[PDB]
C-alpha cells in the first residue's frame, strides 16, 4: 500500500584494485526499502570481453578471475510491491 | 506519607563485609513524556526505510524503564578496584530497588517562556515485569542506565519492543502488549515504591587470568609412556617408507598426548589498529562473520569468546569479535579509532583459541602410495568433548547480566557479551508519567482524548545489589599482576572529574588480573 | 433484543458531578441565584471490576472446533492494536458463538 | 458369573401400588453387525440424491442401540386401560434398565449352508451415554423400540446421525462422533449391564378431557356487570349512527368479557376421509403447512397441539396436525387411508382451537365515515398472555420422552408429538458388537484389518420405570366415559395375536377419558 | 532426532507370543524337536492408558495467537473421520508449536 | 467432484382444471440432486399469448390468471457444480 520505491546502495562507488587480487567485492546488501528487497540484480555494463559476464542475483557482489580494463556494474532491487530502483557500480583493475 | 515530607533517604554507600560485598547506588532520573502517551508501530517503514539485514517490526510505548545493567551503575572505580585485585570470582546475590522522592512537574509554555509548576495531585505509575511476560529489552547492551558518577542526573529512557515480521510487515503471530494491562502502583509526590529480588545460582564470573597454558599443562622434566608417529619415511630415496614411532616428552612437546583441547571458535577478519596493515578495501561488512536468520544476516559482534591476538601482537583486534567502547563525549557515527575503547580479550589466550586465526587443522583425505598427505583449516569448530574454554570477560562499563531465552535448549547460556546468563534475570521496573488531560470539551465527545497536560516527572532511584566474592587462596611466591593508577603528573585525575565537571572513565577495566593456574 | 443479560436491579447508575464553586457573590445581598461560577473541570482515575462464571466445555466432539484465531499472514498493522498515530482500532466485532454445542 | 448360569431373570411384570405403577418389561433382541464395524458417512449423495428440502449428511455407525421410547414397550392395554380410566395424570419417576443372558453367536457360510456356533470368548460392548455427549436419536419417533408384545423377538436398530451440511458436503463445524472413544463395558456371556436413572420434575400428563369449554365458563343465569357494544347504528337511513351498548349476559354469551383466550395456533390444510370431499389436484405437499430453517422447509407434522376437527365432523383430519400410525401388516410407501391409524385431538376442542381453521378475526383498517369496519384472518397465532391451550395426548403406540435441544431458550417444551419434555432424558444405550478378526497374516500389514468373523449377538433386556399417577377426585355425578374393550363377537379378541400368532393393536389409544371441568 | 521425549529408561518392550501347541506326535519316540504344529492364532484387547503432565499458558500477549482450527467450509468429508468405507484418514500432520513464547 | 446431474422432478406431469379455478400450483420442490439445487427456473413453451409471460424462480409453481388454452412448462434445475437437468409440465386448462 503506497509503497515508496526501493533504495539501492552499493557501498564501493568506485572500486580500485590492481592485477594480482582479481577476486574483489562489491557491497549491495546495504539496499534500502520500506518493507524488505525480494530481489538483488547485478548486470555488468562496461566490462570488457572476458571468460564470463555476470548477472549475479546475491546482494553481496563476489568477482573472480579479472582481466584489466574498466567494469560498470549497475544494481537492481525489487520492492515486495514491483517497484524497482536501479544504481551504478564502477571498479577500474589494473595492469 | 506527605507532600512535605521526603519519601526517601539518599544511600549510596558500598560496604564489603568478609564474604559479600553491598554496592548501594542512588540516582536522581527525569522522565518525560514520551510518544505523547500514544502507543505507536515502529518498523523501517516508519524510520525512512533501512535493507533487508536491518528490517524490523515494533511497537514503542510511552512508558519508560530503568536499567541498572552496567558494572559502573554499582562499583565505583575504587570498588572495582578492590574486587578485581582481591578477589577470584564474584557473583550477585539479591537487589533492594527503591524510587522515592517523586515530584510531578507542569509546565506551561502559553506565552512562549516555559514555566515549570508543581503538579502534587497528578500521579507516576511504576511496575515491576516480575513474571517476564513482556519483552526483555535489557541485556541488549543499551544506554539509558544508571550514570556511573552519582552527581548527576540522567533521563530514563523510553521502553519499546520489536516483534515478528516479513520486512517492515506484521505477520499473524507477532505479539502486542499493551503495558497497562498490567497492575501497576500509582505514586503521588508522597509516595514510594521499592522491591526485592533474589538472584539465580549463576556461576562466580572467572575474574582471574590463568597462569598456565592448555597446551604446556604437564611436567617438563618426565616424559610421557606414549608413543606419536615421529617418522613416515626412513630417507630421500623413492620407495623409502616407515613408521618410526619416538617417545613424545619434554623434547617435544606438541606432539604429546592431552586430555583436554582449547574451546571453540568461530574466526574473525584481523583488522589492525595500524591502518597502513589493513587492507586499501572497504572490509567491515563484506569480511565480517556473520550469522543467518531466516534469511537476513546479522553480524556476530561478539560472538565465542576468544583470545583477541597472540603474544606480541596488541595492534590486531576482531572485526566484531570484542566489545568496544566510547570515551566520554564521542560521537554515534564513524569516530576515529582513537575516540573507542577497544576491549582486548587476550587473558583467556591460554584455553581459548585467538579469534583471528582457525581452529587447527584437518586431515581432507585418505593418502595413499599416490596421493600425499592433505590436511584442511579449520576455520569455525563447534563444541566436541574434552573442550575446555573460558567466558568473556565483564567490565566496568560492560553489561552485568541477560535473559536466556525461553527455548528447548541452549548451551553454556553465559551472555556472549559478558555477565551472568539467567533463566530470571531482574524484572524490567516499568514508569510511565499518567496522563491528565488538559480540557475536555463541555459536551461529549466519543473520541479519546488528544490534548494533554504537557508535564514530566523526577525524583531519586535507589538500587542496592548484594555480591557474593570468591576471595584469593594461592601459594604463588612472586606478586601477581595489579590495577593500580598509574603515579605520573597528569592534567586531570582518572576517573573524575574536569574543570567542566563532566566525568570520565578513561579506560575499559576487566576483572582477569589474579592469575590460577589451570 | 441487542444482547446481553436482562436484569430487574443491573449496576447501579454511578453519577457523578463537579460541585460549582461560585465566583465572586456581590458585596451586596442579591437574592437571585449565583450565576457566575469559576470555570473548572475535574479528572482521575477509575477502576471497575467484574467478576464473570463461566461454563467450561464437556463435548464428545471428535474433530476440531471452530476457533477465533488472528490470522497469520503479514500486514501493516496488528489488529486490535495501535497504528502509527497510536490511534487503537478494534477491526471486527468478535462474537461468542464458536464452540458448538448440538441441541 | 459364568458360561452355564444365567445372569438375570425374565421379569415381566407390572404392580400397581398406593399412587404408582412399576411397569417391568422384560424383551429378546438380536444384534447383529452393523456397516462391518465400520463407520461411514451417509448422505443424500450416498443414498442417490435428495431433494434440497431431503438433503443431509450424517455418519452410520457400527452402534446399536436401545430405544424404549413407546408407551406400549411398558404397559399392557389392560394397564393402559387401568391408568386412563381411573387417573387425572401420570409421570415417570425412575427407570431400571437391565442388560443380560447375553450370548454371542458365530455363524460360518464357507460351504453354502450357514452353521451358527456359539462364541464363548467373544464380548458384546455396551455403554449407555449419561453425559448426552452425543446426538440424541430417540425422540424422533423412529422404529426399533421394544416391541409391544413380550412373545417377540426384536432386532436393534443401528446408530446413525445426522450433522450440519450444505447441501451433500459437510461445512467445517460439522462434528463428527466416534463412539469408542466413550468409556464401554465388554460383556462375555456371562457378564451383564445394568443401570438406574431418575426421571426430571416434568409436570403430569392431562390424562383427562374438559367437562367445560373455555368460552363457556360462566354462570348462565345472572348477568355480567360489563356492558359491550351493540349497536352502531340505530337505523336504516342514511346519517344514522349512534353508539348503543346493551349489557352482556346470558342472551348473548358470545360477546360477554373472558379472562382467558384459547391457545395458539398454526393453521393446518382440511382434508377430508372422504375422497371425494377433497381437491382434485395433488395439494400434499403444497398445501401443507412448513416451516423454513435455513432455507429448506420441513412440514409441520403435528405442531401445535390444535383440535383436529369441530364437533360432529369427524372425517376431517389436519393434512400434517396429526399422528397417524400404521395398522398391523402396513407398508411404509402409499398404503391407502384404510391402513393406518389417524389420531384425532378433539378432546383438546374447549382449550385449544381447531387446526383447521382459523384462530380468529381481527380488525386490519380505521373504518370511518367513508371506510367500513374492514377485518381480517388471523390464520397463525403466537402466543398472547391469557392463552390457556392443552397439550397433544400420548397414545400406547406414541413415544414418551423427548430431550429438550440444548438452547438459550424455549417455550413450554413439551413435544409437539406428545410425552414430556426432558433436558436429561433417559441415556442412550448403545450397544455393539466387538468385532473379531478372522485370520491376520503371518506377515506384517500395516492396513486395518478387514476380514472380520461374521458373528452376531443376543440376549435378554429389561426396563422398569415407575409411574407417578394422580388420582381422580371428582364430585361428577354422571358415569365418565371409559375406555371399554367392546362386547361382541369377533374373528379376533382384539390386543391379541391371531392365528398366525402376530400381535396386532387394532387402534390407538389416548388418555383423554376422564372429564375435569376448567 | 525424530521428535519426542529421550529416556534411559523408555517404557519397556512388551512381548506377546503364542504358545507353540504341537499337533501330533509321533507314537514312537523321535528325538528331533516337533515341527508339526496346529495352526492357530490369537486375538483380544489391549488397553494402554498414559497421564500426561501440562504446562499452562501464562502470558500477557494482547492479540489472539494462531491456533489449530478446522476449517469451516463445505468438503466431501469431515476431516480426520472416516469417509463412505469406513477408513479413517488423518488428511494432515498436526504439529504442536501454535502458542507463542518470546525468548 | 465428479458430481452426477441434478433430477428434476415435477409432482404435476398433467396439470388438470376447469376456467373457474385459475390458480394453480406445479410442484418442482422434490427434484432431487446429489449435493443440492441452487436454482430452479420455470419457463413455459405452449402457453398462449395471455396477460403475461412465466420465468419465476420459486421451486413452487403459482400460477395466476389463466387463460383457456394448453400450457406446457419447462423446468431446469442448477446442480451446485453447474450440471443441470429440464424436464416438462404440462397444464390444460378448460373453457
Amino acid at each position: 500500500r503506497k509503497n515508496r520505491p526501493p533504495i539501492a546502495i552499493v557501498s564501493p562507488q568506485f572500486q580500485e584494485i590492481s592485477l594480482p587480487t582479481t577476486s574483489t567485492v562489491i557491497d549491495g546488501s546495504q539496499s534500502t526499502d520500506d518493507d524488505k528487497i525480494v530481489q538483488y540484480h547485478w548486470e555488468e555494463l562496461k566490462g570488457p570481453l572476458r571468460e564470463e559476464k555476470i548477472s549475479e542475483d546475491t546482494a553481496i557482489l563476489k568477482l573472480s578471475k579479472l582481466v584489466p580494463g574498466n567494469y560498470t556494474f549497475s544494481l537492481t532491487v525489487v520492492d515486495s510491491d514491483g517497484a524497482t530502483n536501479s544504481t551504478t557500480a564502477n571498479l577500474t583493475v589494473n595492469k | 506519607d506527605g507532600v512535605g515530607s521526603s519519601s526517601g533517604n539518599w544511600h549510596c554507600d558500598s560496604q564489603w563485609l568478609g564474604d559479600r560485598v553491598i554496592t548501594t547506588s542512588t540516582r536522581t532520573w527525569a522522565l518525560p513524556t514520551y510518544n505523547n502517551h500514544l502507543y505507536k508501530q515502529i518498523s523501517n517503514s516508519t524510520s525512512g526505510g533501512s535493507s533487508n539485514d536491518n528490517a524490523y517490526f515494533g511497537y514503542s510505548t510511552p512508558w519508560g524503564y530503568f536499567d541498572f545493567n552496567r558494572f559502573h551503575c554499582h562499583f565505583s572505580p575504587r570498588d572495582w578496584q578492590r574486587l578485581i585485585n582481591n578477589n577470584w570470582g564474584f557473583r550477585p546475590k539479591r537487589l533492594n530497588f527503591k524510587l522515592f522522592n517523586i515530584q510531578v512537574k507542569e509546565v506551561t509554555d502559553n506565552n512562549g517562556v516555559k514555566t515549570i509548576a508543581n503538579n502534587l495531585t497528578s500521579t507516576v505509575q511504576v511496575f515491576t515485569d516480575s513474571d517476564y511476560q513482556l519483552p526483555y529489552v535489557l541485556g541488549s547492551a543499551h544506554e539509558g542506565c544508571l550514570p556511573p558518577f552519582p552527581a548527576d542526573v540522567f533521563m530514563i529512557p523510553q521502553y519499546g519492543y520489536l516483534t515478528l515480521n516479513d520486512g517492515s510487515q506484521a505477520v499473524g503471530r507477532s505479539s502486542f502488549y499493551c503495558l497497562e494491562y498490567f497492575p501497576s502502583q500509582m505514586l503521588r509526590t508522597g509516595n514510594n515504591f521499592q522491591f526485592s529480588y533474589e538472584f539465580e545460582n549463576v556461576p562466580f564470573h572467572s575474574s582471574y587470568a590463568h597462569s598456565q597454558s592448555l597446551d604446556r599443562l604437564m611436567n617438563p622434566l618426565i616424559d610421557q609412556y606414549l608413543y606419536y608417529l615421529s617418522k613416515t619415511i626412513n630417507g630421500s630415496g623413492q620407495n623409502q617408507q616407515t613408521l618410526k614411532f619416538s617417545v613424545a616428552g619434554p623434547s617435544n612437546m606438541a606432539v604429546q598426548g592431552r586430555n583436554y583441547i582449547p574451546g571453540p571458535s568461530y574466526r574473525q577478519q584481523r583488522v589492525s589498529t595500524t591502518v597502513t596493515q589493513n587492507n586499501n578495501s572497504e572490509f567491515a561488512w563484506p569480511g565480517a562473520s556473520s550469522w543467518a536468520l531466516n534469511g537476513r544476516n546479522s553480524l556476530m559482534n561478539p560472538g565465542p569468546a576468544m583470545a583477541s591476538h597472540k603474544e606480541g601482537e596488541d595492534r590486531f583486534f576482531p572485526l566484531s569479535g570484542s566489545l568496544i567502547f566510547g570515551k566520554q563525549g564521542t560521537g554515534r557515527d564513524n569516530v576515529d579509532a582513537d575516540k573507542v575503547m577497544i576491549t582486548n580479550e587476550e587473558e583467556i589466550k591460554t584455553t581459548n583459541p585467538v579469534a583471528t586465526e582457525s581452529y587447527g587443522q584437518v586431515a581432507t583425505n585418505h593418502q595413499s602410495a599416490q596421493a600425499q598427505a592433505q590436511t584442511g583449516w579449520v576455520q569455525n569448530q563447534g563444541i566436541l568433548p574434552g573442550m575446555v574454554w573460558q567466558d568473556r570477560d565483564v567490565y566496568l562499563q560492560g553489561p552485568i547480566w541477560a535473559k536466556i531465552p525461553h527455548t528447548d535448549g541452549n548451551f553454556h547460556p553465559s551472555p556472549l557479551m559478558g555477565g551472568f546468563g539467567m533463566k530470571h534475570p531482574p524484572p524490567q521496573i516499568l514508569i510511565k508519567n499518567t496522563p491528565v488531560p488538559a480540557d475536555p470539551p463541555t459536551a461529549f465527545n466519543k473520541d479519546k482524548l488528544n490534548s494533554f497536560i504537557t508535564q514530566y516527572s523526577t525524583g531519586q532511584v535507589s538500587v542496592e545489589i548484594e555480591w557474593e566474592l570468591q576471595k584469593e587462596n594461592s601459594k604463588r611466591w612472586n606478586p601477581e599482576i595489579q590495577y593500580t593508577s598509574n603515579y605520573y603528573k597528569s592534567n586531570n585525575v582518572e576517573f573524575a572529574v574536569n574543570t567542566e565537571g563532566v566525568y570520565s572513565e578513561p579506560r575499559p577495566i576487566g576483572t582477569r588480573y589474579l592469575t590460577r593456574n589451570l
